[PDB]
């Protein structure tokens, strides 16, 4: 009778066996994960990873300037699986050799190696809203055809609020549509990080005022309401132009 | 038959409907039989020996808890909503809603995926179900015409027996797909598989009554075991309760009627009383201290599956494992040395040195409150006469001779110094043992046969050394006697 | 895949021996030269008076 | 608007853009144990619904799990499962590529139906006799 069963497929046939014919191509992964992802991730949830990806550079042929997150928490997928499922959903020449996966995988690892989350700030201090220290967070993205630059207070003492309630809000211009608003919250992951992060490599994590570049990286008390000019940074501008990056 | 060309029905399989169910259980099990050009292959089939096992496991369970499933008046079966979200709610903003909620007026744990397998309350250990082959014309008794068949020869217009067939289906599917590689797919690693194998265990034989036609009780021992004959590497996760369970499987076979409490089979009928010795023999060369450790522990007379095993070992009943011993002593003899000549033998013979191998190596696990000896006027030991046999064959199908009747001395020479020392050390026993020691005459191959075999083949070193060192403790307990 | 366990475990102990006498050969060495040591810093000390 | 022919593997047909089933819960139960606050089976159905409309949108060419994550992200990794789980379920795409057939014809037809024995429900081929007649009838 009828033929159905991968895609339109085909029943009819000289009545042979065909293992999973699902690939748009090497596409079928479902093995191997009940037992483990069931046992696994029961369990409580923590930090997630902002993370960065260059390529192109003339020392090797890309289009690899990508940004995404992660979960350092997370020990249920072979990282070269994913890169592999990425590139193949960039269409790139199979060749994954030429098309190096150890490379990115290894850059993948490398920038993982150097997070912490958030300090003792989340891991044993708890200070209602965070305490001080709004860094002037200042994102530019460059998407579709056009760039878009702000500068803006965030805390980086507090853990209450997230980024992609920020993205979602921002969402509110235009159209924002989808692909901005993920970088900027991961840029926001970014940015914040490196921050408390160096802070990590000394000891403030806990304590007020650090110890030198700090000083003039912050916030200030600001007890009135601002002027025209000076936050007349945050405001942000849609500007087409040729590219030349 | 025909058309029936995909693999990923599995898809379907994993659905829990009955429709999809159906659908493909019946036609894969269709498929796995056909074999003349049709074989399932390995890729990325594993998924499903998963969705199987998953399956079986769910169905047999709610069998147990005697519930149909498939029908119920729940669906879609948790949350169903469009609330007031795009993406990113219930931060802190969520207490608002109880401040809303305080005024408009005016966390969970998650199961794992496959159920519980024993301990299950209903479900308590009575001995019921460790009965002969007899069964089989309790079978036809069971299968008999008569005015009250209840034999729904026909489809399912009561679940139960829907459940039974569908278990049924799976078991047959399963063991089809088990002949061939790929048995290192179902090596011991489908740990749902092996679930599966525990828990149905636990029920065939510990069966409250939910099971209609004992052939299909019959089918279930059947294609298990095979399916376990197709298996030659570990098993025996939480093992002692699992490993009694593939004792009393393999038990089941023979003619039961101290002594050997088993009449040796008439090899015309049977062909898994074999299956069982096979499985007894591969399923446990694997040394590694936990197989053998568990039949070791079984030579005595979470934490409630401890009290489990000792409470079906007096739920049996003095030892246990001479019944094993027993039933190792069946197939081999009294047909070929009874026959015309020795070459029909070398078929059963391909298949008898597993046997002594596991004997031999159980003796290994022997050496304590017993009362044991095994040479009673019950089997004597045709062994020799054997050895004669297949040594005449000698100078006179092949590589497997010459072990076996080593084996054969070995085991001889063995179990009797066991025996003796054995009753040594208890010294419960007149040291009439030794003249009854010296009264077989199955025993002790004659020296003039030892002397006229020292000359003519010459192609047996080892083994004239075995006959040696028979002859010599022979010769020790003929002088030390007196 | 009886003989393969069993050859196994024979060198399960086979390399058991090529451990212990791995570990006593370095200790003796290093004994060895403990002595050399302190009866070389002892005719330093007095050399030096 | 709508402007496309979509079909799925019947199986599926347990599925519903509005709601939930207790079968992906226990395929992707990490957003159910209500452990990790920022997962909830409401992002969950933002995501899924989302995913399903983008793939029906112009099914005839593939979707990616990367093209997402560049649209929207609490995560790569769970992102990454349950658009993979999506997969598997044909739910997403299933329609990448098309197949025809001519189709000859057999004896056997869909509009074949005629009196012919039948398994079905009763139905009774003989009627009456004369004497049947012979009642008092209502």
């Amino acid at each position: 009778n009828g033929y159905s069963g991968y895609g339109n497929g085909i029943t009819n046939t000289t009545t042979r066996v065909i293992p999973q014919v699902e690939v748009g191509n090497r596409k079928h992964y479902l093995e191997d994960k009940l037992k483990v992802y069931k046992q696994a991730m029961n369990e409580t949830s923590e930090q997630l990873v902002p993370i960065r990806l260059e390529f192109d550079q003339d020392r090797d042929r890309f289009f690899l300037r990508d940004t995404l997150l992660w979960n350092k928490n997370d020990k249920l997928i072979k990282i070269e699986d994913f890169v592999d499922d990425m590139l193949r959903d960039y269409r790139f020449e199979d060749a994954t050799r030429e098309q190096h996966i150890d490379t990115i995988c290894q850059s993948i690892q490398e920038q993982i190696q150097e997070f912490q989350g958030n300090p003792y700030i989340e891991l044993n201090q708890d200070r209602l809203g965070g305490d001080d220290l709004r860094i002037r967070i200042k994102l530019d993205i460059v998407v579709g055809q056009n760039q878009l630059i702000d500068q803006f207070e965030w805390d980086i003492s507090n853990s209450d609020n997230c980024p992609e309630e920020f993205a979602e809000s921002m969402c509110q211009e235009l159209e924002l549509p989808g692909e901005f608003v993920t970088a900027i919250a991961h840029s926001i992951r970014e940015q914040v990080h490196m921050y408390h992060k160096s802070l990590a490599l000394l000891g403030y994590n806990f304590d007020g005022s650090a110890r030198s570049r700090m000083l003039p990286t912050i916030t200030l008390d600001d007890v009135y309401r601002p002027a025209a000019e000076s936050k007349i940074f945050t405001p942000n501008l849609l500007q087409i132009s040729a590219a030349e990056l | 038959e025909l058309g029936a060309i995909n693999l990923h029905a599995l898809s379907m399989s994993l659905q829990s409907k009955n429709l999809g169910e159906i659908n493909t259980a019946l036609n894969t099990l269709l498929v796995t039989s056909a074999d003349s050009n049709l074989k399932i292959s390995l890729v990325k089939y594993p998924e499903l020996l998963d969705s199987l096992a998953i399956l079986g496991m769910n169905l047999l369970s709610n069998l147990s808890q005697n519930v149909v499933p498939y029908h119920r008046n729940t669906s879609d079966y948790y949350y169903e909503d469009a609330g007031s979200n795009q993406y990113y709610v219930t931060q802190h903003d969520k207490m608002v809603d109880k401040i809303f909620e305080k005024v408009n007026n005016n966390v969970k744990q998650w199961d794992l995926l496959p159920e519980p397998i024993r301990f299950l309350p209903n479900q308590f250990p009575l001995k019921i179900h460790r009965t002969p082959y007899l069964t089989s014309l309790k079978k036809i008794k069971d299968e008999i015409d008569d005015p009250f068949t209840k034999i729904n020869t026909r489809g399912a217009e009561d679940p139960k027996v829907l459940i039974n067939d569908q278990l049924s289906t799976i078991s047959m599917i399963l063991r089809n797909i088990s002949f061939s590689d790929n048995n290192s797919r179902i090596m011991s690693r489908n740990f749902y598989l092996k679930r599966f194998i525990s828990d149905l265990l636990w029920l065939v034989l510990i069966h409250p009554e939910n099971f209609t036609c004992n052939r299909k009780i019959l089918n279930f021992k059947k294609d298990l075991v095979i399916v376990l004959s197709n298996i030659s590497h570990l098993l025996e996760i939480a093992s002692s309760i699992d490993c009694l369970l593939i004792l009393i499987l393999v038990i089941s076979f023979g003619q039961p009627k101290e002594s050997l409490t088993f009449n040796e089979f008439q090899l015309q009928w049977g062909k898994y009383q074999t299956f069982g010795v096979d499985i007894l023999a591969k399923l446990f060369s694997l040394e590694k201290p936990n197989l053998n450790y568990f039949k070791s522990i079984l030579l005595n007379k979470n934490h409630k599956d401890k009290k489990l095993l000792r409470r079906l070992l007096n739920l049996y009943n003095h030892n246990l494992l001479n019944d094993v011993v027993s039933f190792l002593f069946s197939a081999i003899p009294l047909q070929q040395v009874l026959s015309q000549s020795a070459d029909p033998s070398l078929l059963i013979d391909q298949f008898s040195p597993v046997i002594s191998q596991s004997l031999t190596s159980i003796l290994v696990i022997v050496q304590l409150p017993f009362v044991w000896l095994s040479s009673e006027e019950n089997i004597g030991s045709g062994l020799l006469k054997l050895s004669e046999i297949i040594l005449n064959i000698n100078n006179s199908y092949s590589k497997v001779l010459l072990p076996s009747i080593n084996i054969s001395c070995v085991q001889l020479i063995k179990c009797l110094v066991e025996k003796s020392i054995c009753f040594e050390n208890c010294l419960n026993n007149d040291p009439e043992i030794l003249k009854k020691i010296a009264s077989i005459p199955n025993l002790f191959p004659t020296d003039l046969e030892i002397f006229q075999l020292f000359t003519n083949p010459s192609v047996d070193i080892q083994i004239i050394n075995q006959y040696q060192l028979l002859y010599n403790l022979k010769n020790d307990i003929l002088t030390n006697l007196e | 895949l009886y003989k393969n366990h069993e050859l196994l475990k024979l060198e399960r102990k086979k390399t058991e021996a090529v451990a212990r006498l791995k570990s006593m050969n370095k200790s003796a060495i290093n004994q060895y030269n403990r002595r050399q040591d302190k009866k070389n810093k002892r005719l330093k000390f007095g050399h030096r008076l | 608007p709508q402007a496309h022919e979509i079909v799925i593997p019947s199986y599926s047909k347990w599925f519903n853009l509005e709601k939930i089933h207790s079968i992906e819960v226990q395929s992707l139960p990490e957003f159910f144990t209500n452990r990790i606050p920022s997962k909830t089976p409401e992002v969950y159905m933002r995501y899924r619904n989302f995913m399903v409309n983008s793939y029906r949108l112009n099914p005839n060419e593939y979707f990616s799990v990367t093209t997402a994550r560049r649209n929207v992200s609490g995560d790569a990794a769970a992102l990454f499962r349950l658009h993979k789980f999506l997969t598997k379920w044909g739910l997403i795409n299933y329609q990448v590529d098309s197949k025809l057939l001519p189709k000859n014809i057999e004896p056997p037809l869909t509009s074949q139906y005629s009196t012919r024995h039948d398994a079905p429900r009763g139905l009774f081929p003989f009627e009456s006799y004369k004497p049947s007649v012979q009642l008092p009838d209502m």
